[PDB]
């Protein structure tokens, strides 16, 4: 048969590379890594440098924070036994306080106490790793577009756990930190409001889920097909078109009646992704606050 | 009436706008529409297109600005084959050579890549200081087979993408003495030998070369692969089981 | 019409049956022996769809649905009111997929490309085959399937999932759902990234992907790399289907209790089976 180039026939290795500097502060960049045949088969084997600044160390010390906060408070509930320890793991749950403290932060540890902790580390650790995202951008001279795809993740995760409590009035909306317990929550939440399928918003962000892996499928699929002629090479495709792109294009012309460029199957791919979270954190953030029941809306509102 | 009712209908009018924003993106190369002979066809479709923008190109090469005006800046040899649009159109003289159907090449720029740097982007090995084969078959020394079961040459470099560090192309020797370039993508390594499915031994020698021995084009590989994924239809008389 | 560079790969060849009968373009689809098979099985099936809404007496397409034949009917045919609509559209619906698969196929011979696209195409069929076919045929019943219908079919999707309890806790619906939501964040990254290096800030030089990379270790310290990305892309896409008729095929064939009971193997082993305290002790 064709070799499909899914798995690379022979590897190749140089020296080390340092990267491009720029503006980057060389001080604050880590030495290389070891070099690994396993990942070189299917990508790149070289692991690092990394970067890692006042900002770095800060989203990842408030990370760990969180990490064993969520850890202490489940080997406790394990009675310190480390074989009730792993039987139990999937079942332990930190919960909010009860609705009986509102939105105060004067509830005890053991009943909502440490809950609150939890947030907080995780709320400096998720920002902070966030302003990272753009300044490791600004230091290169580049776009901002990873920051602000980024943006639309952290929506969801906020409304969640943050703005729709906030809203609400009490803590106790909010979602507890556990494995099959926050499945428990999910579902829940959907009967209590009437049943989320009747929520337009959520069917909008499960067609752009689908979506996302229909594109990534068309476009990945396209890539490997061209790149005999040298089409992962996407930037100077861009400045320069080459028969790869011709070929790519002209594929899906004849296949449904229209086509994309190199750079704009790029826009299409960074929305198709970020419409996922941008439309569902609008259909949580109207459940309770504005509407209490989706199939009662929806018999009113065709 | 209601706030949910405010919020979905916004909705769906900002979608129409983002959907007529990709799609006149999407319309920078290739448009305005063309008939068969060339001259611009009557029905562009609803669509506009776009106002151009500029990008600014590295290591003093210029810029480009698109939309802008097309042409094929080469000579096609092709006949049209019905009296009426639609149908296709049949090579004039030997397909391979001219550079038409899956044989096509595009006039890109008679430069090579660079890299980060300003350096050139691929290589072959022996120019490329502390590269090495790390892992798999070294492919090196070993005889190149055509899909006519015959020996076309043997392997003497391979070409590496030292940014990305990558094996690109294969640098085949041939019975006169003279070397080609081949595709990583349209090889199959083995333990006693390299295989080639797309072309039979005695189309090795119509494989475009290179201008200068330690350096590829964008222009160069565009004819180069284009020539080695068209003997996929025009070689097949010769292939075989 | 065509793209300014269209002419010189509009030539003719490639076609896997009838010759050069079939070999041309309408505007700019191309057509071939398989784009005539997908409009006869598209019509059809258009027509029989229409043909079930007189006899439900709706015109309004959030209403119209066919059902599926009921379970007394076991493997057999039904009658067309009650269920033999639902199998003549099943066949021309599966037809009208597999030629627009061997339609591309032909579409990369006169390209000269890859066949990857049609090979992961053919992952989606085999989904919609497991739900309407595969399933059903192990059940024992054509009416295991789902119905076509724009609200109805969400129905089925609701109450198959509630018969087995909170459908969460089947193991490869997990696994499934971890590379759906593993590749809408690779997708995020992949367009914003080349997006980046493509428009830098202003006024300046076009980035290389020597920047791209550099981005990347300096963010996670790794990046996979230019063509590592579109491998990657198509395996985390490909994987979440093939975990997605799975989850299925298993769902009413070998377990079909509560799924969140089949959890009680890893707490039952012995070992730690019996010791006091934790959630179930
Ligand atoms: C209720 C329902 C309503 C839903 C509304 C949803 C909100 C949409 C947000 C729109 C963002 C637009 C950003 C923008 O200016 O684009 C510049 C962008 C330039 O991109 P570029 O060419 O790569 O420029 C790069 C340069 O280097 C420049 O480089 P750069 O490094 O500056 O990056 C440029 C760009 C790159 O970014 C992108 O292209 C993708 C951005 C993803 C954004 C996700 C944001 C998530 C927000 C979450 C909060 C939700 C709140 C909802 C309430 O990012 C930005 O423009 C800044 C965005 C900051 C927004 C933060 C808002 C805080 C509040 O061009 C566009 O993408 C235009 C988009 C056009 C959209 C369609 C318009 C529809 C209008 C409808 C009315 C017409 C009716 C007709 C019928
Ligand atoms: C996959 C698991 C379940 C299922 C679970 C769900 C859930 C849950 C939801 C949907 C939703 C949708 N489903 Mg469903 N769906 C299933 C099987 C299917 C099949 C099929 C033949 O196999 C089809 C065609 C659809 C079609 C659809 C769309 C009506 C809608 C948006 C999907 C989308 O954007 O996808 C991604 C694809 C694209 C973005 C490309 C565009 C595709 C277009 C929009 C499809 C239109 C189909 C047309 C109306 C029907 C054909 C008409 C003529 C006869 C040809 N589903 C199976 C049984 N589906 C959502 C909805 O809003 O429902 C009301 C929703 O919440
Ligand atoms: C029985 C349950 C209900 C239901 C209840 C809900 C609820 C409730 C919600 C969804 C939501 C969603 N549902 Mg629903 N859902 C149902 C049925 C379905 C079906 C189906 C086939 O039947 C499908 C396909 C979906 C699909 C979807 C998604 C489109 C959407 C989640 C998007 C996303 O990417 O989130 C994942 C992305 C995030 C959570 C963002 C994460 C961002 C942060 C910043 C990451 C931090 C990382 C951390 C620091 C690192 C830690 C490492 C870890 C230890 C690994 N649902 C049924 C009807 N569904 C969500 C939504 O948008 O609804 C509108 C939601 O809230
Ligand atoms: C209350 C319901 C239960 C539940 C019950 C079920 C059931 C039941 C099912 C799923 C299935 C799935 N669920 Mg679940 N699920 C729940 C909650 C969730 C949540 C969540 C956040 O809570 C999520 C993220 C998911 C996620 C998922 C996905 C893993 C999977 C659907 C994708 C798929 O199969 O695609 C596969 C893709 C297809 C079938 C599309 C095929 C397209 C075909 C080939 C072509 C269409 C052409 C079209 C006609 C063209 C028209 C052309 C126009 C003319 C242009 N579920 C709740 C707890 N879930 C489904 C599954 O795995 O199915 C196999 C399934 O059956
Ligand atoms: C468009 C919507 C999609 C999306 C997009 C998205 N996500 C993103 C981004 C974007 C664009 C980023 O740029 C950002 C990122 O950096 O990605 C690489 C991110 C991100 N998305 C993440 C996760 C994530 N995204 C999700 C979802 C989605 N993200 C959507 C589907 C999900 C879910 C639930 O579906 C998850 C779980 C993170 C990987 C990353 C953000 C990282 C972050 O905020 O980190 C905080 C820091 C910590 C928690 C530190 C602790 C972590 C480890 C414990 C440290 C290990 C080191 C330790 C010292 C061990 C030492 C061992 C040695 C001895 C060897
Ligand atoms: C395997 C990974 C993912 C994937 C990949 C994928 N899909 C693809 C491809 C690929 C690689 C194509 O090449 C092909 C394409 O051309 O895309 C533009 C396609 C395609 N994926 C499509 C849709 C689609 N894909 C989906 C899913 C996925 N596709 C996966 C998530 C989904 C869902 C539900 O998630 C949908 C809706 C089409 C846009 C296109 C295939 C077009 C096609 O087959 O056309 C021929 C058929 C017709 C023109 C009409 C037939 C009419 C029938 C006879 C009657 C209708 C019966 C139907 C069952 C009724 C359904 C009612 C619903 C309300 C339930
Ligand atoms: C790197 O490069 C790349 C490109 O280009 C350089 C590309 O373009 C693309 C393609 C991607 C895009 C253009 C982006 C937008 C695409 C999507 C969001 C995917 C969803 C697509 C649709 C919903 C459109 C679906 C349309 C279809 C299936 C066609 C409908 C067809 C008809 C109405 C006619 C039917 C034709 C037949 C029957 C054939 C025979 C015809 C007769 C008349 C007989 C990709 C992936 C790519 O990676
Ligand atoms: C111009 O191009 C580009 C490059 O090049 C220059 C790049 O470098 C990059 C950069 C890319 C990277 C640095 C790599 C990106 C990596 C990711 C986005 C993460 C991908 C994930 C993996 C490699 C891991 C594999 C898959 C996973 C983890 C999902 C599956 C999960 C599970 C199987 C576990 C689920 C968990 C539980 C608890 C289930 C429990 C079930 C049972 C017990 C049963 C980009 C974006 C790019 O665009
Ligand atoms: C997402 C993949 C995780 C990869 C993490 C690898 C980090 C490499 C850090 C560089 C090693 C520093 N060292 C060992 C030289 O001191
Ligand atoms: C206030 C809710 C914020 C969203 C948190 C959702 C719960 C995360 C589930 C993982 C729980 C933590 N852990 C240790 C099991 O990984
Ligand atoms: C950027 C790509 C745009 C793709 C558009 C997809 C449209 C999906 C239509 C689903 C209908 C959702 N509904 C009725 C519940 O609101
Ligand atoms: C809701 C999905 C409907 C998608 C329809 C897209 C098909 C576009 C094909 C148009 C090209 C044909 N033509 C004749 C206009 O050139
Ligand atoms: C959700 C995506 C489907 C909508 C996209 C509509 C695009 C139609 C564009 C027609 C292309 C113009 N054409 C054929 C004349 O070049
Ligand atoms: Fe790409």
């Amino acid at each position: 048969a064709e070799y499909q180039n899914i798995f690379s026939q022979v590897q190749v290795r140089g020296p080390a590379d340092l990267g491009m500097t720029e503006d980057v502060n060389l001080a604050n960049r880590s030495g290389v890594g070891p070099f690994s045949t396993l990942l070189g088969w299917f990508g790149n084997a070289q692991l690092g440098p990394i970067y890692l600044g006042s900002l770095g160390v800060l989203s990842l010390f408030s990370g760990l924070m969180w990490f064993f906060t969520i850890g202490i408070w489940f080997w406790y509930q394990a009675g310190w036994n480390p074989a009730v320890f792993l039987r139990d793991l999937f079942f332990f749950s930190l919960e909010p306080p009860a609705p009986e403290y509102g939105l105060s932060f004067a509830a005890p540890l053991k009943e909502g106490g440490l809950w609150l902790i939890a947030s907080f580390f995780m709320f400096v650790a998720v920002w902070s790793w966030w302003g990272r995202t753009y300044l490791r951008a600004q230091a290169l001279g580049m776009g901002k577009h990873t920051a602000w795809a980024f943006l639309s993740a952290i929506w969801l995760w906020m409304v969640l756990g943050f703005i729709r409590p906030i809203l609400m009035g009490s803590w106790s909306e909010a979602v507890p930190y556990g494995i099959f317990s926050h499945l428990d929550w999910t579902n829940n939440f959907s009967l209590v409001h009437g049943n989320l399928f009747y929520n337009p918003f959520h069917g909008l962000s499960i067609a752009f889920l689908y979506g996302s892996a229909l594109l990534f499928a068309m476009h990945g699929a396209t890539i490997l097909a061209v790149s005999r002629f040298g089409g992962e090479r996407e930037l100077e495709q861009i400045a320069d078109r080459g028969t790869a792109a011709e070929r790519a294009a002209l594929f899906w012309r004849w296949t449904m009646g229209f086509n994309a460029t190199m750079e704009g199957i790029h826009r299409w791919a960074i929305w198709m992704a970020v419409l996922v979270t941008l439309t569902g954190g609008i259909g949580i953030l109207l459940s309770g606050t504005v509407v209490d029941n989706w199939y009662v809306w929806g018999q009113n509102h065709g | 009436f209601d706030l949910a009712s405010l919020a979905i209908y916004s909705f769906w009018i900002f979608l129409a706008g983002l959907i007529y924003y990709l799609q006149t993106e999407n319309m920078r190369e290739g448009y305005p529409l063309e008939n068969e002979d060339g001259t611009p066809a009557a029905n562009q479709g609803p669509f506009p297109l776009p106002k151009p923008k500029t990008f600014i190109l590295p290591h003093g090469r210029g810029t480009l600005t698109v939309p802008g005006p097309e042409s094929e800046d080469r000579p096609i040899a092709l006949a049209r084959t019905a009296v009426s649009e639609g149908f296709p159109h049949a090579p004039t003289g030997d397909p391979m050579k001219d550079g038409v159907g899956p044989a096509s090449w595009v006039a890109r720029r008679d430069l090579p890549e660079l890299d980060g740097h300003g350096h050139n982007k691929i290589k072959p090995m022996k120019a490329a200081a502390g590269f090495h084969v790390s892992a798999g078959k070294n492919p090196i020394g070993l005889p190149v087979r055509g899909c006519d079961l015959e020996i076309a040459g043997k392997v003497v470099d391979i070409w590496v993408d030292i940014p990305e560090q990558m094996a690109r192309f294969l640098e085949v020797e041939l019975k006169d003495g003279s070397t080609r370039l081949l595709p990583m993508q349209m090889v199959k390594v083995q333990s006693n030998r390299v295989h080639v499915n797309a072309l039979s031994s005695d189309l090795f020698a119509g494989i475009p070369t290179i201008k200068s021995p330690t350096e590829v084009t964008l222009l160069e590989e565009d004819k180069i692969c284009g020539y080695v994924a068209g003997g996929l239809m025009y070689a097949a008389p010769k292939r075989k089981s | 019409a065509l793209l300014s560079f269209e002419r010189k790969y509009r030539v003719p060849g490639g076609t896997l049956v009838g010759g050069n009968l079939f070999d041309f373009w309408v505007g700019p689809f191309y057509v071939g022996f398989f784009g005539v098979a997908t409009f006869f099985f598209a019509a059809l099936g258009i027509i029989l769809i229409a043909w079930s809404a007189v006899l439900q007496g709706t015109w309004n397409p959030q209403l119209i649905s066919v059902y599926p034949p009921a379970l007394e009917y076991g493997l057999g045919g039904a009658p067309l009111a009650k269920g033999g609509l639902w199998q003549i559209i099943t066949i021309c619906a599966t037809g009208a997929f597999v030629s627009w698969a061997l339609r591309e196929v032909e579409i990369c011979r006169k390209l000269g490309i890859g066949y990857h696209i049609p090979f992961a195409f053919a992952f989606a069929i085999l989904a919609y085959l497991t739900l309407v076919l595969f399933r059903p045929v192990m059940m024992g019943a054509w009416g295991y399937a789902f119905p076509y219908g724009i609200w109805t079919h969400l129905d089925w999707v609701s109450n198959t999932g509630y018969t087995y309890g909170n459908f969460h806790y089947n193991p490869a619906h997990m696994i499934a759902i971890s590379f759906f939501f593993t590749n809408a964040l690779a997708l995020a990254l992949h367009g914003a990234l080349v997006l980046s290096a493509a428009n830098p800030e202003k006024g300046k030089e076009m980035r290389t992907p020597d920047h791209e990379d550099t981005f990347f270790r300096d963010l996670v310290g790794y990046s996979i790399g230019t063509l590592g990305i579109h491998r990657l892309g198509l395996l985390l896409s490909l994987s979440a289907v093939f975990f997605s008729a799975l989850c299925m095929i298993i769902t009413g064939t070998i377990w079909f209790d509560q799924w969140v009971d089949w959890w009680q193997w890893w707490v039952k082993l012995p070992w730690w089976a019996n010791i006091p305290g934790g959630i179930n002790g």
